[PDB]
């Protein structure tokens, strides 16, 4: 785990709307497992269900992304997860949608 | 899950 | 360039349609497409889709159907006169 | 200076006189036409 | 074939050394397909090769690639050939390399 | 915490960074630079100017201090952020 | 037809 | 302010009034940053 990583800067503001902690996939609709990205804000599953996450990395180059289940951030090019002060806003907005 | 995204 | 360029995402296959109508009200006065997610909807001056959509996505830069010059909303400003 | 259209030394308005109601924006510079707030 | 793609802002300065034209595969060393990124300008060879700049992108994100055989540019993104005015120094720069014209 | 050249920026190596890298030029271990594209490193323009050298040859923008953390950008001419591992 | 004058086996770049 | 070490100091609202408080040097609740003049 990463205290830091150079994808931070792509990292962008929370949307107004704010976050969905249950949002389906955008692409297979499923609700187990899914990722928000922290470019362009779009809900997709992880690489356990149907990938369209990473299918998602691959198109766009967006590198960060928030997992739904225990709000880790992964960077998709420093392949593991980062732990930054960029990503507190990100995770706090997460974590009250989620709890409180 | 050890390996995200 | 704009802090926010990161969010744009590719062209998509089908291209780009100058004379695509508002996603929401239909109309054909000035029309933008949102670079991230490449949804067209009407300007501010409009009945304000665009600002909607932004509203609700986040999603930064959008490209006008009337000038092609690209808007930031975050950065409240044009970031670059670049199109096709 | 590029029109709305496509097509394309030191004060305020005079360089809009050589083209008036309608203005442009684009950034004094040793070197566009818009419709303001865009979005 | 692209008029403008979202990506040529991720395009850098072309470095004080220059680009050469006839410069290896960082990776396997093969001089037939090679392609240069705009955006950290090293040097890998095309995907009907061995695919080391394919790798590359994968590797950083970089999207735009000039190639040294016909001096074209090709967005991943985008999945497409890329002409613009961003463009024109890249090409110019490498041309004068490969030919001493520009 | 934003410059043009960002994009430039490539993945942390999965050996990690090490503060304490000579510089790959002259051996110094005084005031070394790591360059966020390559992740060679290098020393300044006060000690040997191996980090200038390497960025005229290779175009490569962005470098990390090994002293203070600090981030450089060599076109823009000035620290672009200090957020740091 | 237009293969006197698209552009010539060039295919996918990169 | 931060220090050169990583550390972070913590009293103002163009001088070396700030510098005081820290001195012979590197330029809201926002955070201020110790360096070295010309990087690279
Ligand atoms: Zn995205
Ligand atoms: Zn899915
Ligand atoms: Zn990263
Ligand atoms: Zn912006
Ligand atoms: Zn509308
Ligand atoms: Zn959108
Ligand atoms: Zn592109
Ligand atoms: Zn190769
Ligand atoms: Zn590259
Ligand atoms: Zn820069
Ligand atoms: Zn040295
Ligand atoms: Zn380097």
């Amino acid at each position: 785990p990463l205290p830091w990583c150079p994808h931070l800067v792509a990292v962008c503001p929370i949307p107004a709307a704010g976050l969905d902690v249950t949002q389906p996939c955008g692409d297979c609709g499923t609700i187990q497992e899914n990722w928000v990205c922290l470019s362009c804000y779009q809900v997709y599953c992880g690489r356990y269900i149907n990938g369209h996450m990473l299918q998602h990395h691959g198109n766009s180059g967006h590198p960060l992304v928030l997992s739904y289940i225990d709000l880790s951030a992964w960077c998709y090019y420093c392949q593991a997860y980062v732990h930054h002060q960029a990503l507190l806003d990100v995770k706090n907005i997460a974590h009250q949608n989620k709890f409180g | 899950r050890l390996r995200g995204g």
